[PDB]
C-alpha cells in the first residue's frame, strides 16, 4: 500500500568551533531506521531498526560520507544566514531540513518533500511540482534567486523521483505492519459520590488515534480530560482520555478507540464486581 | 538513503 | 559581471625565492580554486577553498599553501620556488553552478637570470607583388631573441588596438631548436586593403610587452637589465 | 526567530506495578531551540543512568526528545523530571503520577 | 570518468558533434562541458543532468540510459576551436577532474584561394627579409624546413570581418644567403599553381 521515507536534519551553528552540531534522523513509515549524530564519540550513520543491520559495510561508509558533506553544507549555509540577517547575535542559530518521499501502491512518487526552517520558522520550501520554491521572507528570496540561477530544484527532484523511491523499496523488502491499540479502563476516586474513569490506549503504532467517551451511543456534555499522544519508548505510543461519573453508574459509560490498525473501532467499559 | 544537498548553499 | 582576476599574466622568479599569486572575485562566491597546467597535460587541482579558512588539499598540493581570509580573494604561496613549479596557474570560483576561471599566471622559475632576454621587434612591409595581385597588403611583425616565453604582441592602427585582420603564431619557434634554454621568435600578421595601406596618414604599430625582471630583482650582470618593458616597431602607409 | 518552551510529560512505559521492572519516561516536546537539559529524579536525587532518543522535530519545526531510565516502582518511591531551557526563568519540575 | 575521442576536425559553418561516454555515471552526477583555447582560461559551455539542454553556445544531448552524451555545435565558428572537456560533476561536489578532452580544429572555408609566396622587406633595414606563404586552401599544412638555419611558422588564419574574408598564411625567414622565397616552402605540399612573383 502507501509508504513513506523522511530525513529530519538539524544543524546548530558553533562558528567558534570546527563544525556545527548536526544530527540526521531517517524514518520509514514514520518509524526511525537510521541516525547520524555529531555528539557521538565516532560520528557515523548507524541502524536504528534491526532490519537495517543487513545492509553491508559500503552502505554505512557511503551514508557517513554524505553526512560529513551535509555538515559542511550546513556550516557554510549558517554563515550565509548570519550575513543575510545582518549578524544579529545568538547562541542557537538553527537550520532544519526535512526531505523525503511518499510511495503509492502502484510504486509511483505520490509526493516529494524538501523544506527548510531557520530560527524555528519556515525559510524556503520546494513546491509540490518539484520545480519552484516558496520563500518566507527577504533573506529566503536571496536563496531562491541563487537556487533558480543554479538549477538547484533539478538536483532535488532527481533525488526524490529516483534514489528516494528506489531505496524506500529496498527498505520495505528488508523490513518485510501496524500495531493495534490494546485498551483498558482504570477507576479512580475524585469527589464525594463521583469517580474518574480513565480510558487508556497502549502499544499502538502509528501515533494517530482518537479516544471518545459515550453513554448509550450518545456523546457526553462534559469535556474529556486527555493527554497528548506520547511515545512509550519501544516504538509504540500511549494516550488516555478521562471522564468524571457518578459512583455506581460507571458500567453505563463506554470508551471508543479509533485507530487505522483496527478492522473496527474498540468499545470497552469499566466492569463493576 | 539520505539526500546530499545540491552544492549551492543557502 | 562573472569575472575572476589574476595579475600578473607572467612572472619570473629565481629558484628558492618565495612567490605569492593572487586571485580576486568581487561576486563573493564561497568557493575558490587553484589549479596548475603544464603543457600537454591537463588542469590539476592544487587546493580548493570552501570558505574563509576552510581549505582542502587537491590532487597536487605539495610545494604550495594557500590563504583565504576574505571570500573575495584566494592566494597561492610557494615558500621556496622549484624549477619544476614552472607552469601556468589558474584560479577559479563558483557559486554552485559552473566554475569561472581567471586568465592565468605563467610562472617561470629559473636557477639564474643570465639567459633572460627581451625581444627585438621588426615590422616587414607589404610586398608590391601582393598589392598588385590581391589588392590586399600584409604587414609582418617578428619578435625575436626573447627568453623566457613571456610576451604579449598586439597591433595598433592609428592608436587603436586591432584584432580584425590579425593572426599571431599560437606558439613561438626556437631560435636554436636543439637547446632547452633556446631564445624564441614569434610572428604575427596584420592584413589590410591595398587602399588603406596606400594612405600616408595611416599609422601601424606592432607592440610587444615583455615580462622580465622587476625592481626588487637583483641583477649582477654586465649587460642591460632585461626588465619588464614594451618594445615596438612602427610603419606608415605610403602611395608607392 | 521563534522560541517555544517545552511541554513535559512524566510517565512509565508500561502500567506501573510495584516491584516490577519498567521504564520511567520524560517526554519533552514543542520546544525551540534544541538545547535542553533534562534530569530524572528519584526522591529528589539525580538519576545517573539516563538515555535519550535521537533529536527530531514536528511539522511546526518544534523539537521533541524522550529521556528514559529503567526503574522498579514501589508504593513510597517518588519520581520526577527536571527541565531547563532558555525560555524558562527557572528549571521546571514535573512529578510522576502512575495513574496519569 | 568520461571518455572522448582525442581529436575532431571540421570546416567553419558545419555542425560539430562531440561524443562523450560515461557508462559508470551515478544518478546525482551532472555532465558538464568546458572548453579551453591553448594557454587561456577554461570556459563553461553547458551542462545537463538528463535528456536535452539548449543555450546560446551549444546543444547537449544525453541518452535515455545517461551512459553517453553529445555536445553539438551548429554552424561552428573559428572562435569555437578549443579542447572540449566532458566532465562528470557530482550535484553535491565542487571538485572536477579534467581529463584529456577532444581537441576540436576548425578550418576556414577559403572562398577564392590564390596561393602565393611573397617577399617582405624590413621597415628600417634594406638587408632583412621574410617570405609569406598566403591565400592557400585549408587542406594544405606547412612543414618545418629541412634546414635548421631556416625558421618556418605553422599556418595561421586571419579574419577580415569587414569583408567576408579569411586567409591562411605561414611565415619563413633565414640568415643563410642560399635562402630564397622560391625554395622556402620546398618541404611542404603546396599547390602546383602557387604564385611566385618574378624578381
Ligand atoms: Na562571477
Ligand atoms: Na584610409
Ligand atoms: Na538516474
Ligand atoms: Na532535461
Amino acid at each position: 500500500g502507501p509508504h513513506s521515507m523522511r530525513y529530519f536534519e538539524t544543524a546548530v551553528s558553533r562558528p567558534g568551533l570546527e563544525e556545527p552540531r548536526y544530527i540526521s534522523v531517517g524514518y520509514v513509515d514514520n518509524k526511525e531506521f537510521v541516525r547520524f549524530d555529531s555528539d557521538a564519540e565516532n560520528p557515523r550513520y548507524e541502524p536504528r531498526a534491526p532490519w537495517m543491520e543487513q545492509e553491508g559495510p559500503e552502505y554505512w561508509e557511503r551514508e557517513t560520507q554524505k553526512a560529513k558533506g551535509q555538515e559542511q553544507w550546513f556550516r557554510v549555509s549558517l554563515r550565509n544566514l548570519l550575513g543575510y540577517y545582518n549578524q544579529s547575535a545568538g547562541g542557537s542559530h538553527t537550520l532544519q531540513q526535512m526531505s523525503g518521499c511518499d510511495l503509492g501502491s502502484d510504486w509511483r512518487l505520490l509526493r516529494g518533500y524538501l523544506q527548510f526552517a531557520y530560527e524555528g520558522r519556515d525559510y524556503i520550501a520546494l513546491n509540490e511540482d518539484l520545480k519552484t520554491w516558496t520563500a518566507a521572507d527577504m533573506a529566503a528570496q536571496i536563496t531562491r534567486r541563487k537556487w533558480e540561477q543554479s538549477g538547484a530544484a533539478e538536483h532535488y527532484k532527481a533525488y526524490l523521483e529516483g534514489e528516494c523511491v528506489e531505496w524506500l523499496h529496498r527498505y520495505l523488502k528488508n523490513g518485510n505492519r501496524t500495531d493495534s491499540p490494546k485498551a483498558h479502563v482504570t477507576h479512580h476516586p475524585r469527589s464525594k459520590g463521583e469517580v474518574t474513569l480513565r480510558c487508556w490506549a497502549l502499544g499502538f503504532y502509528p501515533a494517530d488515534i482518537t479516544l471518545t467517551w459515550q453513554l448509550n451511543g450518545e456523546e457526553l456534555t462534559q469535556d474529556m480530560e486527555l493527554v497528548e499522544t506520547r511515545p512509550a519508548g519501544d516504538g509504540t505510543f500511549q494516550k488516555w482520555a478521562s471522564v468524571v461519573v457518578p459512583l455506581g453508574k460507571e458500567q453505563n459509560y463506554t470508551c471508543r478507540v479509533y485507530h487505522e490498525g483496527l478492522p473496527e473501532p474498540l468499545t470497552l467499559r469499566w466492569e463493576p464486581p | 538513503s539520505s539526500l546530499e544537498n545540491f552544492r549551492a548553499y543557502v | 559581471d562573472m569575472k575572476v582576476t589574476q595579475m600578473p599574466r607572467y612572472l619570473i622568479k629565481r629558484m628558492g625565492e618565495n612567490v605569492l599569486l593572487e586571485c580576486g572575485q568581487d561576486m563573493s562566491h564561497e568557493t575558490m580554486y587553484w589549479y596548475r597546467q603544464d603543457p600537454g597535460l591537463g588542469l590539476q587541482l592544487i587546493y580548493i577553498s570552501y570558505d574563509v579558512d576552510s581549505n582542502s588539499e587537491g590532487d597536487i598540493p605539495k610545494g604550495y599553501r594557500v590563504s583565504r581570509k576574505k571570500r573575495e580573494h584566494f592566494s597561492l604561496i610557494l615558500d621556496s620556488a622549484k624549477t619544476n613549479q614552472t607552469s601556468v596557474y589558474f584560479c577559479a570560483s563558483s557559486f554552485g553552478r559552473e566554475q569561472y576561471f581567471g586568465p592565468g599566471t605563467r610562472l617561470t622559475v629559473l636557477e639564474d637570470l643570465k639567459n633572460v632576454f627581451p625581444p627585438e621587434v621588426a615590422v616587414f612591409e607589404p610586398s608590391e607583388a601582393e598589392i598588385s595581385h590581391t589588392q590586399k597588403a600584409t604587414l609582418v611583425c617578428l619578435a625575436t631573441g626573447f627568453y623566457p616565453d613571456h610576451v604579449e604582441l598586439s597591433w595598433w592602427v592609428n592608436g587603436k588596438e586591432v584584432h580584425s585582420g590579425v593572426c599571431t603564431d599560437p606558439q613561438p619557434l626556437k631560435e636554436q631548436p636543439a637547446l632547452n634554454d633556446s631564445r624564441y621568435a614569434l610572428s604575427s600578421r596584420l592584413r589590410v586593403s591595398a587602399t588603406f595601406w596606400q594612405n600616408p596618414r595611416n599609422h601601424f604599430r606592432c607592440q610587444v610587452q615583455f615580462y622580465g625582471l622587476s625592481e626588487n630583482d637583483e641583477w649582477t650582470q654586465d649587460r642591460a637589465k632585461p626588465v619588464t618593458q614594451i618594445v615596438s616597431a612602427e610603419a606608415w602607409g605610403r602611395a608607392d | 526567530m521563534i522560541q517555544r518552551t517545552p511541554k513535559i510529560q512524566v510517565y512509565s512505559r508500561h502500567p506501573a506495578e510495584n516491584g516490577k521492572s519498567n521504564f520511567l519516561n520524560c517526554y519533552v516536546s514543542g520546544f525551540h531551540p534544541s538545547d535542553i537539559e533534562v534530569d530524572l529524579l528519584k526522591n529528589g536525587e539525580r538519576i545517573e543512568k539516563v538515555e535519550h532518543s535521537d533529536l527530531s522535530f514536528s511539522k511546526d519545526w518544534s523539537f521533541y526528545l524522550l529521556y528514559y531510565t529503567e526503574f522498579t516502582p514501589t508504593e513510597k518511591d517518588e519520581y520526577a523530571c527536571r527541565v531547563n531551557h532558555v525560555t524558562l526563568s527557572q528549571p521546571k519540575i514535573v512529578k510522576w503520577d502512575r495513574d496519569m | 570518468k568520461t571518455t572522448q575521442p582525442d581529436s575532431m576536425e571540421s570546416t567553419e559553418g558545419e555542425t560539430v558533434h562531440l561524443p562523450c561516454s560515461h557508462a559508470t555515471i551515478s544518478g546525482n552526477e551532472y555532465i558538464y562541458w568546458y572548453r579551453q583555447v591553448p594557454l587561456q582560461g577554461p570556459e563553461y559551455v553547458t551542462h545537463g543532468l538528463q535528456q536535452n539542454t539548449t543555450n546560446s553556445m551549444a546543444f547537449l544531448a544525453i541518452a535515455s540510459d545517461r551512459k553517453s552524451s553529445t555536445l553539438i555545435l551548429p554552424h561552428v565558428s573559428l572562435r569555437d576551436a578549443a579542447v572540449y572537456h566532458c566532465i562528470l560533476s557530482g550535484g553535491s561536489n565542487y571538485k572536477l577532474t579534467f581529463g584529456k578532452g577532444t581537441l576540436l580544429t576548425v578550418t576556414p572555408n577559403i572562398q577564392n584561394p590564390d596561393p602565393a609566396v611573397y617577399q617582405l622587406r624590413d621597415s628600417k633595414s634594406s638587408d632583412k627579409s621574410v617570405c609569406l606563404f598566403t591565400d592557400f586552401d585549408s587542406q594544405t599544412n606547412v612543414s618545418q624546413s629541412k634546414d635548421s638555419d631556416v625558421y618556418i611558422t605553422d599556418k595561421c588564419v586571419l579574419d577580415m570581418r569587414s569583408m567576408d574574408f579569411k586567409s591562411n598564411s605561414a611565415v619563413a625567414w633565414s640568415n643563410k644567403s642560399d635562402f630564397a622565397c622560391a625554395n622556402a616552402f620546398n618541404n611542404s605540399i603546396i599547390p602546383e599553381d602557387t604564385f611566385f612573383p618574378s624578381p
